[PDB]
C-alpha cells in the first residue's frame, strides 16, 4: 500500500519529521518531500523550503512545473505534483517565516488548492485558490493572490502590463504585483530595491528579505 | 513542562443551571485543547477537542471556547447525566499534560451530620489494638472536619477518614473517621470524643463516651 | 462495536515488572495510534507514551523512558505496555486509548479501554479481621440508631460487604477503604436502622475476600 | 482505482458532484462531474454548459486534452473519452434546456470514439452512435455518426469550406452539423445561421440553448 | 451462501433507542450498497435509508432524519441501524436489504435479511390469564361442537398455545393476537371435536409465555 | 411524494388461470419499477425490475409491462408456489415509496361459517371482567361481518376480531370476535348474541344465549 | 482482472473466432485493438499488418509508423513500439500471407522474429528487424535480406543507400541498399512498369507486380 | 500481481541463471531488458554498465546516457533515468568488476549507492552520484572522489573544471576537477600514451592503462 500525501505517512506509523517518499502520481514513481510532523500536530507536506539562499529560485516555467531542488534543504515540490494532491483531497495551508532578528511568524488558510477541479492544469495556468484565513504572526498576503495564474519570466500571466515576475526576480501567482514574493532573490535582510526579495508585505514590508521560508500543506 | 491547572477544584450546582469550568495553561498552548467527562469507576469519555469542536454524539449543550492561556467549558442547562468529573488535556505539544480534575456535584438543601461514635469491640481489644470510629451520616455540603480528643487533648497523625461519594437518592454524603491506638494506649486515658465542624453547625458538635460506660 | 479490553488488576512487589494487555475489536487495529495513560487516584492523569501497530514506532514520556516498553502483536490485534522497574508511587489505573484521525491536530483520544488497576506494595496477601461496631443507647438519636462492621487489616483490594446476605440495602453506607501505614487496607460499613427494631431484627454483615478466599459473617448486638 | 464513474457508484459515492477517475491509469487522474441522479445515475459527463462564461471556440489541442472546470462548464477531452469508450461499452444521453423553462433529451444505446482504431489521432477521433431512443429532442447525432472531430485548426469535415469556422464551434461535422453543442453561446434566438449551441431537430438552427450536457454510462 | 443475519427482536419503551444489527456473509460486504426497510403489519413498506460500508456515505429518508443513524463495522462485515427516539407507531418488522448492481438504474433489492420484529409500547412485561371457553349443548351443531381457551391480558408477544401437549392438531384454529386498548395483547384458540367424545375425552390447552416465564395448563369442562 | 397504490386490494383466483395485478403512480415515474413476492413471515423476494425485466431464477410465466403512471404484473398460469402477497416499489426517484400490497389467494367453493357462541367463564367473572366470544369456523370467502347485540341493542367500540390466514388443507378461513365488558355491565343485561353476515347466507345468522341459562 | 497481452493468450482465454480483440502490450492501463487470425495453421496469430482494399495509404511518416495507424477491422499497421513491446517479453514466430490478382495464395514463415531484441532503447537501435530460420511456403525468402536493418521512412533515412530508399520505394521498411520486400509500398493494383515501388515480394512475383492482399502475422514461439 | 522492478525480485521469481531479463523500473507499462549477474557473490546483481568487446562507443551524448543505449547481450548502458528510478525506491549496493589484458581480475564494492537521492527531479540535480562505505577488492577506491558530482557529457558540462573534462577524457562520468575513474572512456585496449582518456581506474592500473572488461553492478541493500 502506497502513501500519496504525508498525512498518510502519519497513518503508516511514522512521526519523525524528515525526508519521505509519497506517491502523488501513482505507485509507479514516487517523489521525495520533507514533512514537518512536529508543528501544530504535524502531518505537514512541505512544497517550498528556503533558508541558506544558496539555491536560486529565479527559475523558468518548466522547472516550476516539474519541481527543483533537494528534499533535504531548499526545494520546490513542483506545480504539477501540488495539483495532483489538491485535486484528489482538500487541503489546508500554513506558511512559516523568519527574519534576521530571531523572530518567527506564520499564516494559515483553511482551504488551499492549485487550479481546483480543472480538467487540465496547463490550460488554467495552475491558478491559486485560498479561502478563510487564520492569522498567525504575519498578515494575510495570499488572499490578494487567490485566483491568479502562476507566472514566470518565461510565461507572463500577471495582470500587469510589465512582467511582474521579471521585475520581482522570482515566481508567484502575480496580480498587478505581489504582496508575497516567497520565490524572490535572497537579498538577506533589508534592500533598497522595491519588492524583489523574499517578502511578506504584511509582516516585514516590501524592503525586507526574510531568512527562512517554508510553505506547508495538510489534509483538510 | 506545560502544567495544566483547573478551576474550581470542586463546583456544586443544580439541574438546569449554566455552569462553566476553566482550564489554565502555564505557557502559550495555542488553539488546541480537549475536555473529558469521567464517571466514577469508568473510562473517560471525550467531549470537546481543538478548543471549541465537539465530538459526534455529544449533546449540543456542551460547548468550548478560549485560546492561548485560558480556556472554558460551559453547559447551557445541566442534566442528571452531566454530573461527573471533567478533565482538560494539553493537546498542543508532545510532553502531554492533563488537568487537575474538577468535581461537578449536585446541590441540595444543607443538612447537618447525624453523628454516632462506636467504641472498640471486646473482640478487637483482645488482639492488642483498639479502633474508635466516628460516623457522620447523611450531610451536605461534603466539606466537613473531624478532630479527635482523648481526655480533651487534640490528636493528629493517628486518625484516618473516608468519605462516600454523593448518594443517589438523597444526594447526601457520609464520612467515617477511624482512630487507631494500641491496647495499652487506649487503657491509659478515659474520655474519647470526635469533634465535628460543619457549615450547618455554629460551633463544633462533640460526641463522646467513657471506657466501660455502656 | 468499537471496544478495547484491557487486562485485569495485578499486584506486584516493588522493583518488579508488570505487563499490561489491551486487545482491540471493532476497528482495524493497524490503522490507528495507541496511547497509554495512567490515573493515580485523585491525581493528575499522566500520559505514558504512544505506539503504532503497523510500523512499531514508539514515542514515550521523558520521565518514563528506559522503564516502560511498548509492543504490539498484529495477529491478535493486541497492544502491550510494560513498566520494567516498579515504584510504590506507580500505583494507579492504567488505560489504553485510541487516537482518532481527524484532518489536523488529532492527538486526542476518542476510545478508551476500561482500566487496569495496578497495585505495587511490599505487603503480602492477608485476610481481613472483622470487628462489630455495636449500637448503644448513647449513639441513638431519637428513634434511629446506627451499627456497623470494621473490616480491618487485609491485603490486597477488594473486599465486599453486604448486610443480611444482601436483603438489607436502604440506609447502608460502605466507605472507601483506607491504606494504613502497615501496608494493609481498612474500611468500615455502617447502616442506620430503627432503634426499636434492635430487639427483634438480627443484623449480620457478610465480608468476602476473594484474593485470600475468606468468607466471614459477623453478627452485631448492643 | 475507478476509471469511470459507474465504478464510483460501486465505490460507495452517490451524491452528484466533482469526482476523480483514472481513465489513463493510476498515474494521473482527471476530474469530472457525475450525474448520479438522472435515470438512476452513474452518468459520466464529458460536456457541460449553462453560464456561457467559458468559450468553446477553442483549438484542436484544447479539445484533445480537455479544457474548463469540472464544477461549471467544461469539456473532458477527446483522448480521455477515447480511453473510456475503448475498454468498455457505453450509453449516451444528452440533456438540453431552452430559455422557456423546457427540458429535452435524446439517448443512444451505443456510443464510441474511434472504436477499434489502433490510434485515435490518425482516425481523427471518429464519433459512432447506434440505436437511438427518443426523448424530448429529436435525433441530430445520427447524422454525425462516422465523422471525424473537426476544429478551425484541423478541418476534417466533408465540406469544401471549414464548417467548424462557420459554426463557431467544434464538432464531428459532415457537410455541416445538425447539432453544434459547442457553438457560440448566443443565448436565445439569433439571426445568424447554425453557429450557436443548436440542436436542429428540437429548436432549429436559429435558436441557442441555455443549458447543455452530454452524459455517458456503462453499457 | 449469500445470507443476511439480523439481530433478534427487542421490546422498547417510548422515547428510548434501539440498535439493530445485520451481518453479511457469502459476498464481499464492502462492494454492495445496504438498504433498510420496515414493514408495519398490514401496511405499506417504508424505506429508511441507504449506506455503503466501504465509504460510509449515507442517504436517509427525509422523515427519519435526525432520528436514525447508520454505521458499519468493516472488520465483522456487519451493518447497524439505530433509531434514536422511539414512537408507539414504530412497532414494525425491520429488514436490511442489499442493492444489486446492474448497469443502469439498479436501486432494487435482490437479497434480504429475515426481519427483526421491534415492539414499542409503554406496557410492562405481564403474564397471561387463561380462561376456558366451555362447550355446551347449544353450541353443538349435529355431532360436532367447539371449545377453546382465551389467553387474555399479556405483554409482550409471543405466546404459544397447544392442545393436549400437541397431541391434538386436527381442527385447531389459533387466532392472531389483538392489541387491546389497555396495551396488553389477547388471543383465543379453539378446536372442533365430536360432541359424542365430550364425556370421555379430556381437553387441556397449554399456554406458554416465555417473556414473563409462565407455563399454564387449563382443563375445559362443560 | 410519489405514492404507490396497488389494485386490486385482494384477488382470488385458481391454479392455471391468467392473473393480472396493477400498480398506479401518482406522478410520472418513467420506465423504472420493480415487483416483490412476500410469503407469510418471510422476507420479500424480488421478481421484476425496471418495469419489465425479470430477475434470474424467476419462472418465465412471470412478466411485467407498463410505463409512465400505470404498470401491470401478469402471470400466464398460476401455481401453488405463486400464492402470496405482491408488493410494488417506486424505484425511479429517491424518496422511495412502496405499494399497498395485493393479496393473491386461492379460490375454492363458497362455504358458510359454522357459528358458535361462548359465554364468559365463571373464573373470569370473579376477576371483574366479562368477555363474550363468537367463532365463525371454516368459511369462504374471507369477507364476513359480525354484529354484537345485547338485549337486541347493537354494540360498537367494545368488540375486536381476528382472522386466521387461509387454511392449508381446505383453504377456508376462521374468525374470532371478542366482546369485552365489565362484570357489572355484563350482569345488568340478559340476552347476548352475535349477528353474522356472510355471502353464503341470505340473511344474518344469530347465535345467542341468556345470562345464567346454563 | 487478468489481462491478455498477446493474442495467443486470447486462445487460452477461450476465444477462437478470428476478429477484433483487445490486448494489453503496454500494460493494464491502455489496450490497443488488433485483428487475430485464429483459423490459419492452428490460429493464435496476432496481425500487425493488413492490406487488401488499397484505400488506406501506407506512405506515412516515422511518427505514424512508430505509434501505429489504421483500423483493426480493415487495413492497418499496429505500430513499431507495440511490436517492440511484444517481441521484447516473448519469443515469436513470423508468417506472412500474400495474394495476387490471379486467385493465387502464397506465404513464408520465419522461426524467430523480433524488433530490436535485447535493446535497452528501441529508438537508439532504430527498431532493427531480426529474422532467423526460414521455412518455405508459396513465396520465397525476401526478409532474410532485411534482417539487422533499422526501420526507415522519408522522415528518417536509416538505409544503407546513399539515396532514401524509402522515398524511392514509396513506402516504409527495414531497407538495406534497397528492398526485396516492400509490403508498405503504393497499392498500384497489378503489374507496373516502374521499378520496385509497389507492394512487392521479389521472390514470388518480382519487382514489377503489386499484390492485392497482404498481412503479416505473429504467434508465440 | 506486482511486476519485478529490479533483478533481486527476479531471483525471488525463481530464475537464477545469469542472462538477459526484463525488469519494470518505471512501471508495468514499459519494461527495459537488463543483464543480471546471478553468479557473482550470491547473485541478484542488476548490471547498468557492460564493456568488453570494445565495439560499442560510449562517447555518446547526454540524451543517449539518460535514456540508455546498447544491447543487453553485449556492451550497453542502462540509462541514468532507469538507474534513478531503482535507487529512488530501494536502497542499493554497488560492485564494479574489472579485468585487464594480463588475465587479472579486480573489483571494488560500495555499501550505499544512489543517483540524485532525495531530489525532486533528477534532471535538475544533474543525476548526482552518491557512494558511501567502500570495501576493498582488487582495485582501489576511485569512485569516492566522484560522489556528489553531476553526470557530465560533451553535451552538458557539469564538472568543476574550467575545461570540458568529459570532452578531454573521451567519455561520460560524474566528473570533478577530473576523474580518477572513467569507465566510459574510449576503449584504448591496453596501455596508451594519452592522458586519462581510456577506460581508466586510477588506483588499480593508473591513468595510462585501459582495461579489457568492465561492468558496474547493483543489488538490493
Ligand atoms: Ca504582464
Ligand atoms: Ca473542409
Ligand atoms: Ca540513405
Ligand atoms: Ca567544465
Amino acid at each position: 500500500q502506497q502513501p500519496l500525501d504525508c498525512d498518510d505517512i502519519y497513518a503508516q506509523g511514522y512521526q519523525s519529521d524528515g525526508v519521505y517518499l509519497i506517491y502523488p502520481s501513482g505507485p509507479s514513481v514516487p517523489v521525495p518531500v520533507f514533512c514537518d510532523m512536529t508543528t501544530e500536530g504535524g502531518k505537514w507536506t512541505v512544497f517550498q523550503k528556503r533558508f541558506n539562499g544558496s539555491v536560486s529560485f529565479f527559475r523558468g516555467w518548466n522547472d516550476y512545473k516539474l519541481g527543483f531542488g533537494r528534499a533535504d534543504g531548499e526545494y520546490w515540490l513542483g506545480l504539477q505534483n501540488m495539483h495532483l494532491l489538491t485535486l484528489k483531497q482538500k487541503y489546508e495551508l500554513r506558511v512559516d517565516l523568519e527574519d534576521f532578528e530571531n523572530n518567527t511568524a506564520y499564516a494559515k488558510y483553511a482551504d488551499f488548492s492549485i487550479s481546483p477541479n480543472a480538467v487540465s492544469a496547463e490550460e488554467d495556468g495552475y491558478t491559486l485558490f485560498v479561502a478563510g484565513f487564520e492569522d498567525g504572526g504575519a498578515g494575510d498576503s495570499l488572499s490578494y493572490h487567490s485566483g491568479q495564474k502562476f507566472s514566470t519570466f518565461d510565461r507572463d500571466q500577471d495582470l500587469f502590463v510589465q512582467n511582474c515576475a521579471a521585475l520581482s526576480s522570482g515566481a508567484f501567482w502575480f496580480r498587478s504585483c505581489h504582496f508575497a514574493n516567497l520565490n524572490g532573490f535572497y537579498l538577506g535582510g533589508s534592500h533598497l530595491s522595491y519588492a524583489n526579495g523574499i517578502n511578506w508585505a504584511q509582516w516585514k514590508g516590501f524592503y525586507y528579505s526574510l531568512k527562512r521560508t517554508e510553505m506547508k500543506i495538510r489534509r483538510a | 513542562d506545560i502544567q495544566m491547572t483547573q478551576s474550581p477544584s470542586s463546583l456544586s450546582a443544580s439541574v438546569g443551571d449554566r455552569v462553566t469550568i476553566t482550564c489554565r495553561a502555564s505557557k502559550s498552548i495555542s488553539k488546541y485543547l480537549a475536555w473529558y467527562q469521567q464517571k466514577p469507576g469508568k473510562a473517560p469519555e471525550l467531549l470537546i477537542y481543538s478548543g471549541s469542536t465537539l465530538q459526534s454524539g455529544i449533546p449540543a449543550r456542551f460547548s468550548g471556547s478560549g485560546s492561548g492561556t485560558e480556556f472554558t467549558l460551559t453547559i447551557s442547562s445541566l442534566q442528571s447525566e452531566d454530573f461527573a468529573v471533567y478533565y482538560c488535556q494539553q493537546h498542543n505539544e508532545y510532553p502531554f499534560t492533563f488537568g487537575q480534575g474538577t468535581k461537578l456535584e449536585i446541590k441540595r438543601t444543607v443538612a447537618a451530620p447525624s453523628v454516632f461514635i462506636f467504641p472498640p469491640s471486646d473482640e478487637q481489644l483482645k488482639s492488642g489494638t483498639a479502633s474508635v470510629v466516628c460516623l457522620l451520616n447523611n450531610f451536605y455540603p461534603r466539606e466537613a472536619k473531624v478532630q479527635w480528643k482523648v481526655d480533651n487533648a487534640l490528636q493528629s497523625g493517628n486518625s484516618q477518614e473516608s468519605v462516600t461519594e454523593q448518594d443517589s437518592k438523597d444526594s447526601t454524603y457520609s464520612l467515617s473517621s477511624t482512630l487507631t491506638l494500641s491496647k495499652a494506649d487506649y487503657e491509659k486515658h478515659k474520655v474519647y470524643a470526635c469533634e465535628v465542624t460543619h457549615q450547618g453547625l455554629s460551633s463544633p458538635v462533640t460526641k463522646s463516651f467513657n471506657r466501660g460506660e455502656c | 462495536q468499537m471496544q478495547l479490553v484491557q487486562s485485569g488488576p495485578e499486584v506486584k512487589k516493588p522493583g518488579t515488572s508488570v505487563k499490561v494487555s489491551c486487545k482491540a475489536s471493532g476497528f482495524t487495529f493497524t490503522s490507528y495510534w495507541m496511547h497509554w495513560v495512567r490515573q493515580a487516584r485523585g491525581q493528575r492523569l499522566e500520559w505514558i507514551g504512544v505506539i503504532h501497530p503497523n510500523s512499531g514506532n514508539t514515542k514515550y514520556n521523558e520521565k518514563f523512558r528506559s522503564r516502560v516498553t511498548m509492543t504490539t502483536d498484529t495477529s491478535t490485534s493486541t497492544a502491550y505496555m510494560e513498566l520494567r522497574s516498579l515504584r510504590s508511587d506507580d500505583t494507579a489505573v492504567y488505560y489504553c486509548a485510541r487516537e482518532m484521525w481527524n484532518y489536523g491536530n488529532s492527538w486526542y483520544f476518542d476510545v478508551w479501554g476500561q482500566g487496569t488497576t495496578v497495585t505495587v506494595s511490599s505487603a503480602s496477601t492477608k485476610g481481613p479481621s472483622v470487628f462489630p461496631l455495636a449500637p448503644s443507647s448513647k449513639s441513638t438519636s431519637g428513634g434511629t440508631a446506627a451499627l456497623g462492621c470494621l473490616v480491618k487489616d487485609y491485603f490486597p483490594e477488594p473486599v465486599t460487604v453486604s448486610w443480611n446476605s444482601g436483603a438489607l440495602t436502604s440506609g447502608v453506607h460502605t466507605f472507601p477503604a483506607v491504606l494504613q501505614s502497615s501496608g494493609l487496607y481498612s474500611l468500615s460499613s455502617v447502616v442506620t436502622v430503627p432503634s426499636s427494631s434492635l430487639g427483634t431484627q438480627t443484623y449480620i454483615c457478610n465480608v468476602n475476600h476473594k484474593p485470600s478466599n475468606t468468607k466471614v459473617d459477623k453478627k452485631v448486638e448492643p
